[PDB]
Order: structure tokens, then sequence, then C-alpha cells
């Protein structure tokens, strides 16, 4: 289930690990924009909130 | 000149390109930040698609 764009829905993920190299290897998607920020450095940074 | 040849998927001929990523772009064909040259692709859904 995905809600539609009128009412994108927003979670809040925050205090745990998540490799965001699982994401970033998978052939499933298309565009990948990443802005302000490299996805290959998306690994070794540690965000909040 | 150095003319490199190849055939890929039709959402992967943005993978070449200085910066880009994706599995071409990591584990077959890499292009230096300072690449100088052209990127020609074409697509060929005629003759490599049996």
């Amino acid at each position: 289930r995905f809600a539609s764009v009128y009412a994108w829905n927003r979670k809040r993920i925050s205090n745990c690990v998540a490799d965001y190299s699982v994401l970033y290897n998978s052939a499933s998607f298309s565009t990948f924009k990443c802005y302000g920020v490299s996805p290959t450095k998306l690994n070794d940074l540690c965000f909040t909130n | 000149v150095y003319a490199d040849s190849f055939v890929i998927r039709g959402d992967e001929v943005r993978q070449i390109a200085p910066g880009q990523t994706g599995k071409i772009a990591d584990y077959n064909y890499k292009l230096p930040d300072d690449f100088t040259g052209c990127v020609i692709a074409w697509n060929s859904n005629n003759l490599d698609s049996k």
C-alpha cells in the first residue's frame, strides 16, 4: 500500500543502524538522485532524525 | 583515440559518465572524473535482441 502524492506518507526513522548499501546496490530503482550528499558516502555518515 | 564499445541496457546508458554509479559503473566500466571525449549511445533493439 502506497498513499497517493496528495497524501504522501512520512515516517520518522531514528535510533537504528541502516545499511544504505542494500538500497544503493539494488537494480529495482531507476532514479537515485542525491542532493547535498553522495550515495557512496551515505554509509559512513551518521545522521540524526 | 581509444574507442571502447559494448552493449548495455536502456536505463544504463546514463551510467556511462564520470561520477555515475550502478552495477555498470562499479564492476564493469569506470570513467575517470577528468575524462575528455565522447559517449555515443544508440538503441539497437533490432539486431541484438532475438
